């Protein structure tokens, strides 16, 4: 019978993991709100990903670059885990050039202005004395997952190969409910949402974007009535 | 069949919460189940709206009244679980209420009676409803192998 | 909005058999499809769709609709 | 297919948010019908799954002074890091008591809490509705071909 | 856990593990019998050392090792070659630049092996439950994480050939100048009428341009 | 990034209180979020008013037999809890019902106080034979959602007061189903159909608008964290 407006409070446990608490929720209602937040966070959150690459001296993803121990398909697999952020709506070409023996990683890449890599420790490939790697990674912005078959647009460029891009930067979302300490037979429940994202952004921004999408759809369901 | 059996089975070996409490309608029972104070298998006194055909065994009993009454076409209260109410919501309104564990063989006699006494489109719709709710309540039946 | 949209029990009670019904509807569908392919010849023996028709519809659905509506009859020679 | 004669075509590749997920937000990767196994009379896959889970999150057994614990200590399978491969020979596999006791003593993942009950089943949420499933659902790791 | 399975299901599983395709990258079973290393090494597709030495050079195409007696031995690896069933036999590398090598030690993996250990599939999170009828009659429901993370995927190589012969009317010619076809169809062909390496191709496209010399004309 | 098609809620009405609402094609996977969140915020988050306790003259808590009425106490409790009441007081209020002599007692004979109104006057309540002796006092309390019968030591204070289940929510039952629709050669779009049945007091579309309102200021909590943009319209 009592009316209290719900409030959201964020606590942080790591750099990119945090728990959000919404205490005065109605009984039997924390689970569904947590699930709506989790489904909006895991799928529709904007981000950036590598959508196509081009290795010099390589025409398709089934060859081997002369001087690396990982074939081009393993290079596709290693690039697909590279988390990036691209301010530009248009695709941006990033450059990775390495000569001589060593260990080419994401810290060795050259990000243009507006595009930033976020896991420089990700190992990309290895190079022996006669190894030489030159890639021109095309990065784009989107949401969800887009396969390689939807990422091809140029036919005259034989050397360019599209990769399947994973755009969502959220690692895992969880929710939990309890019983509030206030004494009524209603027994209101608090909702704790544990959001852990990749290094692309803090979970606060991801929860903000999920809330924006959900409030827009529910305002669509609302304003068309009355 | 596993889902329909779990929906319509008895409260034997499963902890019945909210067992033996009157309910105004099936919607209120569903709301109580969503609240969590009522389980699917719990003998409750549930009322049914006008047009609901009572069970075949309901005819020899009747409500005690000094005035003549006919519970064949109007409202009545029945002692049954919520799962049987949902299962009969799957069945057509003209079909008499079933008040027993369904399982497989009773489902066979129900489907045979439906095919015998009802047109083809009604039978197809009722088997579609039984299929959908059987899958739905087999997901929530908690069956697994450890 | 499908194959079953003509209810079949009505067709059986309007035909009293099942093979008669299917060949009956097949003949009517052939007549309607021949009418659609007349190319403006104006043939008298071919009578068009007696029930309302959308922009594109199979002649057999129209045939079953006319059989169900009861506005068409057949007799054995 | 698995290694125990279980097979099936794929009927739906669900979205990640639609899969039922565990207590830490970890979605399950494949959903199997439990109707098949008792009729096919191959419970061993279930056994595999439990040990698969035990090989995912490692176990710490030392000084437990139990029969299965002493067997694992003399064998050498008493301190196992998470993710390391385990070996059950085809007729000298891990016994029932060993699986049960190791499921009791699985190392915790986060917040100091372990996630699969000693019965071998875990409380599992719904990815579509969001309400948790009524009974605990048996989860683990099967090697699928 | 064979002793727990039925004999019929053991028969089916043993006869069905031979149909497992090799995936993009393979991982050895998280739980499985210890014979898998012996069952992968005894099969000869895994590159093993003939002599003991130290690795000198490592790459995706070859592994050059200097044995202790002084000789230099190079192992070539088959990368993206076609097996008899159409599956690839791509061989990954597990050895480092300068680690020691003994006789019979696995240098490079094979198809469907990891670290010299047999790997016919992937280990996935499993829950036993009926789920909305999509796992009915032992069907399979699975996450999209096995699509986006490249878990259950495989390279399939198909070979297809043609020959330009000398028939009675004349010699068949492999030529670019295909008649009665638009220019954009033959855009990706070589000067002699060959589709280029790495040219994405779809159904109905021109691979190699062969023309028959002539036919009875009426 | 940009959403190609914008959804639009449409209402198909079937009765005075029953209705069905169709959402034009949503994004892949967004049917179920909207469906369950809307169903649960519809069935529980809408405020309403209902009865909470009743008091029958000359009866005991253990005495289930009521004098002068053929219907037992269970049917009377069921019929009272099936009655719709609207209140604006925001504390529990006692509302009376008195009848003498035989006949039929309905909700029309109920006399409501100021600020408390009864939307259903025609449903039957009980039967009387011979001497009536019908004097009941029932508590109307404004609430939100659904709460079962709860006791607060009112049986110790008086023996006639018994609690009754309260149906606060105007909606009676909400059933959602998410099916597939195909536009622009992409079959993985979700159409959400929400069939809502309410009581005759409150219009179903007004209830759905209130549910959407509560969801808007409920998911505005995540908005105050950061002003982040998303592909819209």
């Amino acid at each position: 019978l009592i009316a209290q407006r719900p409030s959201l409070t964020e606590e942080v446990v790591d750099e990119f993991r945090s728990r959000f608490v919404i205490e005065p929720l109605e009984p039997g209602f924390g689970y569904t709100l947590g699930n709506s937040l989790r489904r909006t966070l895991l799928s529709s959150i904007p981000g950036a990903a590598v959508t196509s690459i081009r290795i010099d001296g390589v025409l398709h993803e089934f060859t081997t670059v002369p001087g690396v121990k990982e074939d081009v398909t393993d290079l596709i697999l290693n690039i697909k885990q590279l988390v990036v952020s691209s301010e530009h709506d248009e695709p941006v070409v990033m450059y990775l050039r390495k000569q001589g023996p060593g260990l080419v990683t994401a810290a060795d890449i050259a990000p243009p202005a507006g595009v930033e890599v976020h896991n420089p420790d990700l190992v990309l490939a290895t190079l022996n004395g006669k190894g030489k790697l030159e890639m021109e990674l095309t990065v784009e912005r989107g949401r969800g997952y887009v396969s390689a078959v939807q990422n091809k647009q140029v036919g005259q460029e034989i050397g360019r190969i599209p990769v399947d891009s994973i755009y969502s930067p959220v690692l895992k979302v969880t929710y939990k409910v309890e019983a509030t300490r206030v004494e009524q037979r209603t027994d209101f429940d608090k909702l704790i949402v544990d959001v852990e994202t990749k290094q692309a952004m803090r979970p606060r921004d991801a929860m903000a974007s999920a809330g924006k999408t959900l409030v827009e759809l529910f305002g669509l369901a609302r304003e068309l009535n009355i | 069949v596993l889902g329909l059996f779990f929906l319509t089975t008895d409260s034997e070996g499963r902890s019945p919460k909210g067992e033996g409490r009157a309910f105004g309608s099936s919607a209120e029972a569903i709301m109580a189940f969503d609240a969590g104070d009522l389980t699917l298998q719990a003998k409750i006194d549930i009322r049914f709206p006008v047009g609901t055909i009572p069970p075949r065994g309901f005819e020899p009993p009747a409500r005690e009244e000094g005035e003549p009454e006919w519970q064949q076409g109007d409202t009545f209260t029945l002692k049954t679980t919520l799962g049987r109410a949902l299962f009969n919501e799957l069945l057509p309104e003209d079909y008499p209420f079933v008040d027993y564990e369904v399982g497989k063989k009773q489902l066979s006699e129900i489907v045979n009676d439906l095919a015998e006494r009802y047109p083809k489109v009604i039978v197809a719709a009722t088997l579609d409803n039984l299929k959908a709710a059987g899958f739905f309540w087999a997901t929530r039946s908690g069956v697994t192998v450890a | 909005e499908g194959i079953i949209n003509p209810p079949i029990d009505e067709l059986l009670e309007a035909t009293d058999s099942k093979y008669s019904l299917v060949i009956y509807a097949a003949k009517r569908a052939r007549q309607i499809n021949a009418y659609y392919s007349q190319l403006g010849e104006g043939l008298l023996e071919y009578v068009g769709p007696l029930v309302d028709t959308h922009v594109h519809e199979k002649p057999l659905s129209i045939a079953l609709r006319e059989i169900n509506a009861g506005l068409l009859t057949s007799e054995a020679i | 297919a698995g290694r125990h004669g279980n097979k099936g075509v794929i009927s739906k590749i669900n979205p990640i948010e639609d899969m039922p997920f565990l207590e830490d937000g970890t979605p399950v990767d494949i959903i199997l019908n439990p109707l098949a196994v008792p009729s096919r009379m191959n419970p061993g896959q279930v056994l595999e799954i439990h040990l698969g889970w035990l090989a995912s999150r490692g176990w710490d057994v030392s000084g437990l002074a139990e029969e299965w614990a002493q067997r694992l200590q003399v064998i050498g399978a008493d301190k196992v890091e998470p993710g390391t491969n385990v070996a059950t020979p085809v007729f000298d596999g891990a016994r029932e008591d060993e699986l049960a006791g190791l499921l009791q003593h699985t190392i915790p993942n986060r917040d100091g809490e372990r996630m699969v009950l000693p019965s071998g089943k875990a409380r599992l949420f719904d990815g579509r509705s969001g309400e948790p499933f009524p009974e605990p659902i048996s989860v683990g790791y099967m090697y699928i071909l | 856990f064979l002793e727990h399975d039925d004999a019929n299901r053991a028969l089916m599983g043993a006869n069905m593990m031979r149909q497992a395709v090799p995936l993009i990258k393979s991982e050895s079973p998280l739980v499985g019998t210890g014979m898998e290393y012996r069952s992968a090494a005894d099969a000869g597709d895994v590159v093993k050392a003939e002599k003991a030495g130290v690795v000198q050079e490592v790459s995706a195409d070859y592994i050059t090792t200097t044995n202790d007696d002084g000789t230099y031995i190079t192992y070539r690896l088959a990368k993206f070659s076609r097996s008899n069933q159409g599956t690839s036999v791509n061989q990954k590398v597990i050895v480092a630049e300068g680690d020691r090598i003994i006789e019979g030690q696995v240098l490079a993996d094979g198809p469907a092996t990891e670290n010299g250990e047999m790997a016919l599939g992937k280990n996935l999170l499993v829950a036993f439950m009926p789920w909305e009828g999509h796992n009915y009659e032992d069907a399979i429901i699975l996450s999209q994480r096995l699509v986006q993370d490249d878990v259950l995927s495989s390279i399939h190589i198909e070979e297809h050939e043609v020959d330009a012969r000398d028939t009675k009317l004349g010699p068949e010619e492999i030529t670019r100048d295909i008649p009665n076809v638009s220019e954009e169809v033959l855009a990706d062909l070589d000067e002699r009428g060959i589709i280029r390496i790495g040219a994405e191709v779809v159904a109905g496209d021109i691979l190699v341009g062969k023309v028959t010399p002539k036919g009875e004309t009426e």
